[PDB]
């Protein structure tokens, strides 16, 4: 069977805090 | 491995230490202490190298 993954499936790249930021 | 031959032959024991150098909280150290903390002053500081 099958379904659409949407907008799931990211995870934290890295140990780092950040915030208030745009990432790349 | 004979122990006669020429030393490029002789066995050599090998160890590869590899580091976790994560920014993630530090399981091992070398032998250096802590001073105390301080806050809220202009200081030099090291934290887990």
């Amino acid at each position: 069977a099958y379904t659409n993954s949407f907008t799931r499936g990211v995870y934290y790249p890295d140990k780092v805090f950040r915030s208030s930021v745009l990432h790349s | 491995f004979q122990p006669t031959y020429g030393v490029g032959y002789q066995p050599y024991r090998v160890v590869v230490l590899s580091f976790e150098l994560l920014h993630a909280p530090a399981t091992v150290c070398g032998p250096k202490k802590s001073t105390n903390l301080v806050k809220n002053k202009c200081v030099n500081f090291n934290f887990n190298g």
